[PDB]
């Protein structure tokens, strides 16, 4: 899988 | 790797409702926010709103709160937005869009249309000088948009497809063509893969001389 | 909402040279915390948009080290160092600080090259567009720089007016020349009347007309 975080941020992927 | 994939063309009749889905794979979808975006002639690139689908948090777009819903199913990782209550100005491509507009679907085209769907009409253009051409005119249709490929796309080199163009009395046309070296004529197979999903019309048509 | 003033509206610009565009927005873009949610995008046509540089100087995966992105507050920029064929398209800039989050207009980019003499094929029509009842005769023009060209019908050596369009593709991602559609639309009943079909094509790169021709029925 690509990255992510689980922490909902105002803009995600960054 | 992320892919954003979405569902096929719509022809709608004014007043009615449509539901375009954004399906994805690649990263955990609970994780990104999920955007729609608008593009129209004249209207440029509009951000409808997005959705964070870990617990369906919302952000519209005042010019799109009474028009569009966004919603998720995390069962089949698919986005899914629905446009109420269509006029001709809704008619346009959507696409869908990861986070900060980082990976986005390949779109989906809506016409919002009183219009019944016309399938087209596939014809060979064959000829009749180290190079010659061939290629399929692809007339009178209804609504955008059609797909063209050749030789179920194992063939790139030299292909020319045009934009379709609206024509005066309400249908599209366009074409395709493919540059060759003459002796490839009547010996290399040349198919040409149209697809008008709207009217559920796929046509490989083989093109040789004559 | 934020307005995003992009500029110029079009670059037009050889290969290897630099390229700019700038985006002016109407509100700051710098957020709260921190970071300037401030984008490039890319697309082509018929494409999808592509990101290429975000958080005003990022650079995506895969986007040439050639982009570069600079600016803060209100005002941006997007770098080309040397412009490459393969760069061709609209570019946008975005925001994502303020709701609702806005584009830019788009700033087509194209390129300049070498005068390029089209190619030039006809096609009678098929005889399956014949049994159906119509006629369509075709004319291509291929490869050629500028877009400008001249082209003419001949019908036994009579000039077709009014009864011809063009279309025209988009610049070529790898050589920059264009590819240019010319159909003559006949009833089934007129083209079967004539003989000589011919296309006559006018375009800078030739010193003299260019005619391919076809007779009916060979
Ligand atoms: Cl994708
Ligand atoms: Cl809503
Ligand atoms: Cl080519
Ligand atoms: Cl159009
Ligand atoms: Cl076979
Ligand atoms: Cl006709
Ligand atoms: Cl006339």
């Amino acid at each position: 899988e690509t990255f992510t975080n689980k922490l909902k941020e105002k803009h995600t992927d960054l | 790797e992320v892919q954003l994939q979405q569902s096929g063309p719509e022809l709608v009749k004014p007043g009615a409702s449509v539901k375009i889905s954004c399906k994805t794979s690649g990263y955990t979808f609970s994780n990104s926010w999920m955007n729609w975006v608008k593009q129209r002639p004249g209207q440029g690139l509009e951000w409808i709103g997005r959705i964070y689908p870990g617990d369906g948090d919302t952000n519209y777009n005042g010019k799109f709160k009474d028009k569009a819903t966004l919603t998720t199913d995390k069962s089949s990782s698919t986005a899914y937005m629905r446009l109420s209550s269509l006029t001709s100005v809704d008619s346009a491509v959507y696409f869908c869009a990861r986070s900060l507009f980082d990976y986005w679907g390949q779109g989906t085209t809506l016409t919002v249309s009183s219009a019944s769907t016309k399938g087209p009409s596939v014809f060979p253009l064959a000829p009749s000088g180290g190079t010659a051409a061939l290629g399929c005119l692809v007339k009178d249709y209804f609504p955008e948009p059609v797909t063209v490929s050749w030789n179920s796309g194992a063939l790139t080199s030299g292909v020319h497809t045009f934009p379709a163009v609206l024509q005066s009395s309400g249908l599209y046309s366009l074409s395709s063509v493919v540059t060759v070296p003459s002796s490839s004529l009547g010996t290399q197979t040349y198919i040409c893969n149209v697809n008008h999903k709207p009217s559920n019309t796929k046509v490989d048509k083989r093109v040789e001389p004559k | 909402d934020v307005v995003m003033t992009q500029t110029p509206l079009t670059l037009s610009v050889t290969i290897g040279q630099p390229a700019s565009i700038s985006c002016k927005s109407s509100q700051s873009l710098l957020d709260s915390d921190g970071k300037t949610y401030l984008i490039w995008l890319l697309q082509r046509p018929g494409q999808s948009p592509k990101r290429l540089i975000y958080l005003v100087s990022k650079l995506d995966s895969g986007v040439p080290d050639r982009f570069t992105g600079s600016g803060s507050g209100t005002d941006f920029t997007l770098k080309i160092s040397r412009v490459e064929a393969e760069d061709l398209g609209v570019y946008y800039c975005c925001q994502g600080t303020h709701f609702p989050f806005t584009f830019g207009v788009g700033t087509k980019l194209e390129l300049k090259r070498t005068v390029a003499a089209p190619s030039v094929f006809i096609f009678p029509p098929s005889d399956e567009q014949l049994k159906s009842g119509t006629a369509s005769v075709v004319c291509l023009l291929n490869n050629f720089y500028p877009r400008e060209a001249k082209v003419q019908w001949k019908v036994d050596n009579a000039l077709q007016s009014g009864n011809s369009q063009e279309s025209v593709t988009e610049q070529d991602s790898k050589d920059s020349t264009y590819s240019l559609s010319s159909t003559l639309t006949l009833s089934k009943a007129d083209y079967e009347k004539h003989k000589v079909y011919a296309c006559e094509v006018t375009h800078q790169g030739l010193s003299s007309p260019v005619t391919k021709s076809f007779n009916r029925g060979e």
